[PDB]
């Protein structure tokens, strides 16, 4: 029983890393997300064992609707179809939900209805270097590195409606793949604090006893 | 130290409409806003953990924006439980300063 | 012993070499054999009974050190590897251990919660900076946090095993010597806006004499730039 | 190093060639050509050096202070010897200055 | 044509060289070549119609040029060869001649018969001293005679030939090189008392142009040494 402890079987699961909300009506409704694996908790801990990473990437995309008040008279809607486009490093960025940047053609967007499988879509690795890089001691602002840069995605509705209101939500899940590792580092002993640097504040080893024998 | 200014600190409207609460601060904060709630009875509990960014557990009633050193609060349906005093504080510098409070009531 | 690197001479007398592998060579660059294999010997820092650990960035503590300090300015990029001789001298009537570290991409926080360190704080000039037993306040804007049980990262300092070390024992041992590749994730990077590496010395059991011995005992760092390469016309 | 052999220190040994300064520091004596001298290892250090008919400096530097157990003096001294390492090439005998007599010696 | 030397690129399209030796190579020497061997272009004279003549001396000319003017502070000894190139451009429409010398130890004459000249007087730093068509009087202290129909030496402008030279004359040439070996009494000497050449260039048929023409011709001098060799550690 030696094998689940490989770098495959180790970081090559799925997790939940977003959640947002977004409506069709509000002409500020859309979703924004920048990849990156700092926002949560515990796959940040996994990651941060070594220091440079070198992984393919796959996201899946679950996404529901609910139906808001709206005025009376019998609102009947047909079904919902969604754009998840992606923003390769370097690329335009919308503002608006009605933008020249979603109909771009560098920016490859999957087009999903509703009650079929949910939209996954794959993404290489992406960068100069020849590695990822989990910890940066040096300026670009001090310790950011600029060059592992994945990308942003962006959703939103393509069907206009009037007769009623209707908010979204949508859960990205995260699994790399084909994953090396090198220079190993100890886990993690206090809490994280921000999501761009190491700060923290300090805390003690470990628990403590009240003797020594 | 920063000095967040609610200059309203007294608000009036019904049932079911859409109310703007606004804190300015001194200088640049930078999104680093966070708004509470206190009810009446002494409880107070943390809505928006940035500029828009809701809390788990609080009803999608509630909505931030702002951007430098203009931000709001935004609740387009008001209910029974929503009168309450909210704060803001920032989180840039040291030490943390809260802003003064809104009080909300009904019109007539 | 007595070995020789240019026109510097130092005297020996067990070598841990990186992560098993050799400091080796590769537009087109240029290397410099003879302008940068010698021994800089840095100053000495004085081990006292509470003292409290101190550390170097490594391709900054060489950027006034003679020759190799002016490659760095003339040439963009460049890739080194290093080769650290560590040797406190005490008598056998002192007392106390050290580890010896060499800790590759050792990213530091800041005292306060939203600000990041400012260029000072991180690394002096040749010159050693020290950790400290008791916390920085978060009063303080730009300064590093040097509580020395979390070893500046935010990590337990017992743990700090993991990266190429050795300890010093003064019952038994006297010197150290790391030989560190070069780790970086792009073959070439430029030497002022990136410190790859940080050696650190913590002394898990304190210093220790009795009243008649000598109150410190020196610590003498000696690097030497091995298999170093700029990019350049 | 004729000290006792309980103490320990180091040494820098500068050499600064025809026509450079002296060095006025610890740091660009270190800069030179030197030979880090470590007493508690060996007590004889041998550094070969021409000398031809400025022309050279010898100095030399503390680079770590001596330590020293209790019971043991700290105040040490040093020899220097000089010899002559390969074969010269001496010409044109002359007399010496050293020596000259006034009357005849009786 | 479209020589190179170093980071240093000069096109040309026969050559004199010294004495008919080549400059060739020899406590222990150590041998500079990516440091010396470029090509060292001085700035250009400019040949009127009442122009007189110009000397440089040759390890004086180069004290303040890069790289070759460090290795003179630095190291006490050195020996040297050169490689001169001189070329002037002119149109069809010029006339004139010019003499190309390359004198090894030309000591100068002062203008007073008691003194010697002083030291900037003799050379000035990548500048051309000029020669002139009158005499300097006695009553002027440390100034060097500089009586072109002399040369500065005492002797004879036309016997001038005897020494490695070659003739430019812009009905047919235009263009002259001269290949300097290394001339002295002793193997190495000190680069700073003493000035073992010199190149001297002295119009011996004038300037003449039409109404229309350039009323100038500039003289363009560019130098290389070639296997030099220094005496350190």
């Amino acid at each position: 029983s030696r094998s689940e402890s490989s770098i495959e079987n180790f970081l090559c699961r799925s997790a939940c890393v977003y959640y947002a909300t977004y409506t069709n009506n509000s002409k500020k409704g859309f979703a924004e997300w920048v990849i990156n694996t700092r926002q949560v908790a515990q796959l940040r801990r996994k990651l941060e064992l070594f220091t440079y990473l070198r992984f393919d990437l796959e996201l899946t995309f679950v996404i529901t609707s609910a139906q808001q008040p709206s005025t009376a008279s019998s609102v009947d809607a047909p079904v919902q179809t969604h754009q998840i486009m992606y923003v390769p490093p370097g690329g335009p960025v919308p503002t608006k939900v009605k933008d020249y940047a979603w109909q771009t053609s560098t920016n490859p967007s999957v087009f999903w209805t509703e009650g079929n499988a949910p939209p996954r879509m794959s993404i290489p690795f992406i960068s100069i270097g020849n590695a990822y890089s989990c910890f940066y001691d040096g300026w670009t602002v001090y310790g950011i590195n600029t060059l592992n840069n994945m990308g942003t995605l962006y959703m939103r509705h393509v069907n206009e409606a009037g007769q009623g209101p209707i908010k979204s939500t949508v859960r990205i899940y995260f699994k790399p793949k084909h994953v090396k590792a090198w220079v190993p580092r100890p886990p993690r002993l206090c809490q994280y604090e921000k999501q761009k640097n190491v700060n923290f504040s300090p805390i003690g080893v470990t628990t403590s006893r009240t003797d020594i024998i | 130290d920063i000095q967040m200014t609610q200059t309203k600190s007294s608000l009036s409207a019904s049932l079911g409409d859409r109310v703007t609460i606004s804190c300015r601060a001194s200088q640049d904060i930078s999104n680093y806003l966070n708004w509470y709630q206190q009810k009446p009875d002494g409880s107070v509990k943390l809505l928006i953990y940035y500029t828009s960014t809701l809390h788990s557990g609080v009803p999608s009633r509630f909505s931030g924006s702002g951007s430098g050193t203009d931000y709001s609060l935004t609740i387009n349906s008001l209910e029974q439980e929503d009168i309450a005093t909210y704060f803001c504080q920032q989180g840039n510098t040291f030490p943390f300063t809260f802003g003064g409070g809104t009080k909300l009531e009904i019109r007539r | 012993r007595s070995i020789t690197l240019g026109n510097s001479t130092i005297t020996t007398q067990n070598v841990v070499v990186g992560y098993g592998v050799w400091p080796e060579y590769l537009d087109q660059p240029t290397q410099p054999d003879v302008a940068t294999c010698r021994f800089y010997t840095l100053e000495s820092v004085q081990w006292m009974k509470n003292s409290a650990g101190w550390w170097w960035k490594l391709p900054d503590a060489l950027s006034q050190m003679g020759l190799f300090g002016q490659n760095m300015q003339y040439h963009y990029l460049g890739r080194t590897g290093y080769t650290i001789h560590v040797q406190c001298n005490a008598s056998k009537f002192h007392q106390g251990c050290l580890l010896v570290v060499c800790v590759p991409e050792a990213e530091m926080g800041c005292s306060n919660l939203n600000n990041t360190p400012e260029f000072s704080e991180l690394s002096g000039g040749d010159s050693a900076r020290m950790f400290t037993d008791t916390q920085v306040g978060e009063s303080n804007a730009k300064k590093v946090q040097t509580a020395v049980w979390n070893a500046g990262m935010g990590v337990g300092v017992g743990n700090l095993t993991i990266f190429p070390h050795q300890w010093i024992n003064l019952r038994t041992n006297n010197s150290a010597t790391l030989v560190m590749p070069y780790i970086n994730s792009v073959p070439m990077d430029n030497m002022f806006r990136h410190n790859n590496l940080t050696l650190m010395i913590i002394p898990f059991v304190p210093l220790n004499y009795s009243e008649g011995s000598s109150p410190y005992v020196p610590i003498t760092v000696t690097i030497a730039p091995m298999c170093a390469e700029y990019n350049g016309l | 190093f004729c000290g006792s052999a309980m103490a320990t220190g180091k040494f820098l040994l500068a050499y600064s060639p025809p026509g450079a300064g002296v060095p006025k520091n610890r740091k660009d004596a270190m800069l030179g050509t030197h030979v880090i001298w470590d007493v508690g290892l060996q007590s004889s250090c041998v550094l070969c050096v021409p000398w031809i008919s400025a022309a050279g400096y010898v100095t030399c530097w503390y680079q770590t202070n001596i330590v020293v157990p209790a019971d043991v003096q700290s105040s040490c001294d040093i020899l220097c010897f000089v010899s002559a390492c390969n074969d010269f090439s001496v010409r044109m005998l002359k007399d010496t200055p050293f020596i000259r007599q006034d009357t005849f010696y009786q």
